[PDB]
């Protein structure tokens, strides 16, 4: 009701000034008093400032997918954040390091959605019919805010920390799919940096993407069609660094490069 | 062959016998890598005379960033023995035990003779089939804290083994999901690509290892590749399941307090 | 551009338009171009307007350095792109007369087919895997209007980026299940082996060319069409083709095709 | 009299990890003398405790073949010493500057022996596998000669294999990337190898009853080089991807 306040322009336009500038800034979960909801809302402004760019909705990054992630950050629920065409990366595509802003990356299904999913009560089934394939992805989250000192407050407004997504070519429809027992291995210079299953991710990664679809419908943006969804870590996020390049492989969806170039 | 070779031997068995903790090497029982090797061939040798015979190995370490944690520069291995086999959906009496924990594993079979420096090509070559499994670890030492040789002369812990059911050679292990369960409810997620990065790469490991004391994995043995999660104590009255991506599940359970 | 439709543009168009008519090669119209890779853009796109009133119908894109190799021998950091026509396709086994080539070299890459106009802004690579219906094997055979090869970056995309043919394969093969990143390219003459590649060539990938290809049409008005067909890309090096010269191209898990050149 | 000497030189510098110079006027080398220079140089590693476990060939293309001037390939055979562990570590020190190349590996479940056709040869082979082999020249500075490259045994030095694949894996035209660190160094296909990889593993029997041999049961045959050779660098992951046979990687040690 009180989204566009001057309280929450000013703290969006800190966070963007701070993305801007390739530069962290101190948390801003102290100048907070309306909760997650105003988080929400700081994350909306810059949602708002990218599109009046011109740029593009491509989907959404859903955080906090795990009991233990959800407990440290005080939070009984998932988080998620707004993807654009500016943040996506192709399977082996360099990623310039002026992208990055103190990066990590986690491996996680990346799910295609092919119809919109508008109405209220949105359902595991509705989610299935509008699920088109499935593509192997590696997120590559980012802080604007200083050694990633962050509460739920911090991350929510600074769009659940999400900085690149990198997917694979080739997708895999659900039918003939195990997602619950996919399981997951990140390697950086022949090295298991990072290891899971799909069920790591909030027990299923649809289980992450119903509960995304229908946290949209309740702030008025819901999943469209051609819209990605990022539901959620399979393994441990690894810190990223200059030339870095890791490679994720999920059992049965495929395998994704992110790698980062020097300076 | 020593004195104190024997005297830690015999000490350790009993304790696998009589479930009790023993206290660890200090001083003048601080022993040598070399010290534990023997320790660790008597202390199988005492289960051999009452009747059990070797049956496979289990590798320990299955990861650099295990050995990393542990400041150490290769695998530990473990001999294992017809008694400490468990029958896939049985029940196991925590009483016999110290401590144990439960860890899950890729299981080799093997059809031929595997000996010496060999590629993955030539160890899947004399494998007969592969199987998802759940090792029972047991430090049998009483308030532990790590050192390496403890562990060797312990046997790397090996007590207890169950293996679930035959799956082509040929199937990919490389990166299974897991899930080990008490009661229905995850207590470790992982997948087995935890072990060396591919299963493959244990069952050479334990080539190279074996030959170090001129032995082989002969025809017919059980390898246990390693642990894709951390270990899990083990209660009384509990379920335990381990499923794997393609490879179905394995369960055995306690006996009731 | 404001004024692609230059006095200028037009006389190098007609040189162009004329050498391969006359099929004579002309020397380098890089000292001609003063307006960089934009003037050279607007001189295919006169061509291709030349083309269009003739009736002949586009019928796709060709992407050429899909390599940072070879766009670092030409002083840039990005491929270039040609137009297809009717009249260049050619089927897989079908005589080519030695009539239709300039220079003839040869080059197999991956053929994607669209089903789905990509028209907008900011084409993602959802938006490409969704208008992707299948992909053929395919041979590109490149020629020069410029004599000896002789070429810039401004020569190749003013003379429609060294387009010349496209040779298809018969038999569609879909995306799901197809791995482009490791599928293997060999491109056999009389038993030898005269090139080798990979997918990974391309781009690192055949969509990777094929969104830059998608984005850059809709930043110049004229975008992917539905039916349109995208050679991607050079899975390994060109090889020059001589009359009477028979060329198998195999892309594993996407099939074969092949370029016969009629004897002149 | 002159052969042991050059073939103790040529030894010397394999274990040594120092370079050594090419045969020249007073020590030049005949394809012949080569020959027993290179059966007595795996004649040391034997003695040392080794055992010969297959082989290598080498020029596996037409291309390198008329670009070195020779009619046929070369040889160099396997010894259990320079089998490196998949996913092992490798010091560089021990090597004296040696490069890495992408192969294929035939593993033979029986004997192969003479001038056999593809499909007798698949018919003796337990399984095919992606492979990687780490060439080592022991001349310092070398001006290609072919008498040396035989009497310094085709460069073999090194190599490591990647999994098991059934035997009915079609090889003939696989993607491979070579890569340091995650980044390609080398981009390729299986087909480099003669047309087809299978053609390799026939010159390789052919090859070998040319001086009485045959392919053993339980031999490793590399088939060839599928694309040029890197030279190897400290601290790096060296990965070689292959269409349809997964991976195999191996490292080097930092300073």
């Amino acid at each position: 009701l009180n989204w566009m306040s001057e309280q929450n322009a000013k703290l969006a336009a800190l966070l963007n000034e701070a993305e801007l500038s390739e530069k962290p800034i101190e948390p801003v979960r102290g100048h907070i008093e309306g909760g997650i909801a105003q988080a929400y809302a700081i994350q909306q402004i810059n949602v708002q400032r990218q599109l009046a760019a011109g740029r593009r909705v491509t989907g959404r990054k859903i955080g906090l997918t795990s009991a233990a992630v959800q407990k440290q950050l005080g939070v009984d629920q998932p988080d998620f954040g707004t993807l654009f065409d500016s943040m996506a990366v192709n399977d082996g595509e360099e990623i310039a390091w002026s992208r990055t802003l103190q990066p990590k990356c986690e491996a996680e299904v990346a799910l295609v959605i092919e119809r919109d999913l508008d109405h209220e009560n949105i359902t595991l089934i509705d989610l299935i019919g509008a699920t088109a394939y499935a593509l192997p992805a590696i997120e590559v989250v980012g802080s604007r805010i200083a050694n990633w000192d962050i509460n739920i407050l911090d991350t929510v407004a600074d769009n659940a920390s999400a900085g690149l997504y990198v997917l694979g070519h080739t997708p895999v429809k659900l039918e003939g799919l195990d997602l619950r027992l996919a399981g997951m291995v990140m390697e950086r210079a022949g090295q298991q940096v990072s290891l899971g299953v799909g069920a790591a991710c909030l027990g299923h990664p649809l289980n992450a993407a119903l509960w995304l679809a229908r946290t949209l419908v309740k702030q008025g943006t819901p999943l469209k069609s051609g819209d990605v969804v990022l539901s959620g870590a399979l393994g441990p996020l690894v810190a990223a660094n200059p030339g870095d390049v890791f490679e994720a492989r999920i059992q049965g969806l495929g395998s994704v490069r992110a790698c980062f170039s020097p300076a | 062959a020593a004195m104190k070779i024997s005297r830690i031997a015999q000490r350790l068995d009993e304790a696998a016998v009589s479930g009790k903790a023993t206290p660890q090497l200090t001083g003048d029982d601080a022993v040598t890598v070399r010290e534990a090797a023997e320790i660790q061939r008597l202390l199988i040798a005492h289960r051999i005379e009452r009747g059990a015979r070797q049956v496979g190995l289990k590798m320990g370490f299955t990861s650099r960033a295990k050995m990393a944690q542990m400041g150490v520069s290769d695998l530990i291995w473990g001999r294992l023995t017809s008694d400490m086999w468990v029958e896939e959906g049985g029940e196991i009496d925590l009483a016999h035990y110290v401590h144990p924990r439960v860890e899950p594993e890729i299981c080799y079979l093997l059809g031929k003779r595997l000996e010496g420096n060999v590629t993955p090509l030539e160890a899947l070559a004399a494998v007969e089939a592969v199987a998802p499994a759940m090792e029972i670890i047991d430090s049998r030492y009483r308030d532990f804290k790590f050192s390496l040789p403890d562990v060797i002369a312990d046997n790397a812990s090996s007590s207890g083994f169950v293996v679930g059911a035959w799956h082509k050679p040929e199937t990919d292990v490389s990166n299974l999901g897991m899930v080990m369960s008490f009661d229905g409810r995850a207590v470790e997620l992982g997948t087995s690509a935890a072990i060396l990065g591919s299963p493959i790469r244990a069952l050479v490991a334990a080539a190279r290892l074996a030959a170090q004391q001129g032995e082989a994995l002969e025809a017919g043995s059980l390898i246990l590749a390693g642990a894709a999660t951390a270990a899990v104590a083990l209660r009384p009255g509990i379920s335990v399941r381990c499923e794997v991506q393609n490879l179905g599940s394995l369960s055995f359970s306690t006996t009731g307090e």
